[PDB]
């Protein structure tokens, strides 16, 4: 499924060369060779690669007719947890969250990547983690955020009684078996959940996924 | 004309700047790095959660007086402790 020229192109992007060389530009982001290399085996993905891919999921969904998706920046959560609604209020200029269906919130833990899914169509939150960490409290903060967004942007409070939030069972969602693919799991969780697809991948696919993601980023086209 | 932007880092610092609404923000960003002892590669300038390009201008981004530009450090991740 990966042409010999696709591989030759991926190999070229991951190979030797200056850090700063820009290899793909879109969404006001500039993915340099240094960013792309975090996609090498055993390497830790950075915010640039994740925000970029997340932006691709939104575009892909619009093009292939999947649910209206909205993705927050990897910087949103930390900013929220530290300055509350006021610090992130304007981060939604001219876009009504509630006109969306699936909302993705990437979550950066000091040295680990995580994902929160807000399904407006079912009014339920879900925390996804490849290393089984807990996130009940993260969803609470996010839900409170929605409430404040609703009252502040469309003068009407959410009926919290309708929303429900369940943390995913380590035996339901695939877990990572090593020490460096949490960023990858986060992106692939988001990918499958954006398409309402059962998360059926395993740690075994990660290497190919990594290879494919560099091609997908350079070509700004998913596979 | 002249506008005043505030650059706020994650460490609680705030740096005041004065620029014309039609000046590309490049010089401001570069100056910020120099003063704060930061490296462009490792940080991220954001205006209301959106990234800023050196070629962007306060006008093109519709910035008002006393508006704030946020600065973030890079994030990396593989496994938790």
């Amino acid at each position: 499924e990966l042409t010999e020229d696709m591989e030759k192109e991926i190999s070229n992007a991951l190979g030797h060369g200056p850090q700063d060389e820009i290899l793909s530009s879109a969404f006001k982001l500039r993915i340099t060779r240094g960013d792309i290399q975090t996609l090498k085996n055993y390497h830790w993905l950075n915010d640039e690669v994740i925000n970029f891919y997340m932006n691709l999921l939104v575009e892909r969904n619009k093009k292939q007719g999947y649910p209206a998706l909205h993705v927050f920046s990897t910087f949103f959560y930390p900013k929220l947890k530290s300055g509350g609604y006021q610090a992130v209020k304007r981060w939604t200029k001219g876009v009504n969250l509630f006109e969306q269906e699936i909302i993705l919130v990437p979550i950066h833990r000091k040295v680990h990547w995580s994902l929160v899914v807000i399904d407006l169509r079912k009014k339920c939150l879900k925390y996804l983690d490849s290393m089984g960490q807990k996130g009940h409290r993260i969803c609470e903060i996010l839900l409170q955020y929605l409430q404040d967004e609703s009252k502040t942007k469309r003068n009407s409070d959410l009926n919290l009684l309708e929303w429900t939030h369940h943390s995913m069972k380590p035996h339901e969602i695939p877990q990572q078996l090593n020490g460096s693919d949490s960023g990858m799991f986060t992106c692939k969780y988001a990918d499958y959940i954006s398409r309402d697809k059962p998360i059926t991948f395993t740690q075994h696919q990660m290497p190919l996924f990594r290879k494919k993601m560099v091609w997908e980023i350079l070509h700004q086209q998913l596979l | 004309d002249h506008i005043n932007l505030k650059v706020a880092g994650q460490d609680g610092s705030v740096v005041q700047f004065k620029i014309k609404r039609h000046t590309p923000l490049s010089k401001l960003m570069k100056a910020y790095c120099e003063r704060q002892g930061l490296s462009m590669r490792q940080i991220r300038f954001r205006f209301d959660g959106q990234p800023i390009n050196e070629t962007d201008t306060p006008a093109q981004l519709e910035m008002e007086d006393e508006d704030t530009i946020d600065v973030f450090q890079q994030q990396t991740g593989g496994v938790p402790e």
